[PDB]
């Protein structure tokens, strides 16, 4: 089950 | 024994035309049980382990949907990244991320983990209390800034340590035939002649599984390093993995060394002896 | 960085020659990813080899496992050649029924 990655966690 | 789920994601730039190429691969412990391949036709997160295959239409809709915000955030981070350090817009790179947790014997909570790299070096990461990042260079510092102000690890942490280790739990018994399954190695040893005064003994271990192993010589009952051999464990691809380590001996010597095997489906470890 | 593959080519199963078995070439420790692989029967690439998922260890080296049937004959030779950006030239395994 693979995470929920939110939009905001973009490195820049 | 101890449990983990991992997931690792690669992608890699392609400049010249196109977005990056994105893997991922999810596995429970030694065994991969799904992929995404960009270069794929389905553009599915899919199965590749038998005791995945009976999840709904729901899950593979949104492990779908999942993995491809995966690869549209390494997207945009691959074009940031190469503007931070100056890089040529021609050139092909590679941003990298695992994380995943570990369970006890108990199946319950032991540790998480967050990984990120840039071009294979450290990037940024979690720390193991999963409430603090450690950056590698001043770009994963501006980073750490951004994601401690929007409460990153707050997140991650709740993923790392509920919903990881619940969804763990449930391959765990839906795979039990396979993934509570201990496989012990099957052992021998060979022997080869290089010359009238040395020989080579090999100790190998086949088929075992989980891939965690330990194979020590002796020489006369203690510890031997000196002339031996180790190589890497290696998968055999039926799900099995495969070692062996080899001591260069004196012709006629050979029953003075022993080979000793460790393995969780060992309940005391083995000796082998020529 | 740079990171130059390590190469294993091994059997899945013990070697009997007349015997089907499976031929691998295990390919770890590489950095960047991209990176060619073939299996050899007596210097000859064999067709329809198939390949693992791209992963990789904990300090971020790639590893790949590439794979085909075969059947080990006395006279048969069976390799596995790799080119990497790291390598000057391809660089060839040859298979041994003792590794």
């Amino acid at each position: 089950f693979v995470l929920e990655l939110e939009p905001e966690w973009t490195v820049k | 024994g101890s449990h983990s789920m991992r997931y690792f994601f690669t992608s890699v730039s392609r400049p010249g035309r196109g977005e990056p190429r994105f893997i991922a691969v999810g596995y429970v412990d030694d065994t991969q049980f799904v992929r995404f391949d960009s270069d794929a036709a389905s553009q599915r997160m899919e199965p590749r382990a038998p005791w995945i295959e009976q999840e709904g239409p729901e899950y593979w809709d949104g492990e779908t949907r999942k993995v491809k915000a995966h690869s549209q955030t390494h997207r945009v981070d691959l074009g940031t990244l190469r503007g931070y350090y100056n890089q040529s817009e021609a050139g092909s790179h590679t941003v990298q991320r695992m994380y995943g947790c570990d369970v006890g014997s108990d199946w319950r909570f032991l540790r998480g983990y967050h990984q990120y790299a840039y071009d294979g070096k450290d990037y940024i990461a979690l720390k193991e209390d999963l409430r603090s990042w450690t950056a590698a260079d001043m770009a994963a510092q501006t980073t750490k800034h951004k994601w401690e102000a929007a409460h990153v690890a707050e997140q991650l942490r709740a993923y790392l340590e509920g919903t990881c280790v619940e969804w763990l739990r449930r391959y765990l018994e839906n795979g039990k035939e396979t993934l509570q399954r201990t496989d012990a190695p099957k052992t021998h040893m060979t022997h080869h002649a290089v010359s009238d005064h040395e020989a080579t003994l090999r100790c190998w271990a086949l088929s075992f599984y989980p891939a965690e192993i330990t194979l020590t010589w002796q020489r006369d009952g203690e510890d031997q390093t000196q002339d031996t051999e180790l190589v890497e464990t290696r998968p055999a691809g039926d799900g099995t993995f495969q070692k062996w380590a080899a001591v260069v001996v004196p012709s006629g010597q050979e029953q003075r060394y022993t080979c000793h095997v460790q393995h969780e489906g060992l309940p005391k470890p083995l000796t082998l002896r020529w | 960085i740079q990171r130059t593959p390590k190469i294993q080519v091994y059997s899945r199963h013990p070697a009997e020659n007349g015997k089907s078995n499976f031929l691998n070439c295990y390919v770890s420790g590489f950095h960047p990813s991209d990176i060619e692989v073939d299996l050899l029967k007596n210097g000859e690439r064999i067709e329809k080899v198939e390949h693992s998922d791209l992963s990789f260890s904990k300090d971020w080296s790639f590893y790949l496992l590439y794979y085909t049937e075969f059947t080990p004959t006395e006279k048969d030779e069976y390799a596995c050649r790799v080119n990497h950006v790291t390598l000057s030239q391809p660089k060839i395994v040859k298979w041994d029924r003792d590794m």
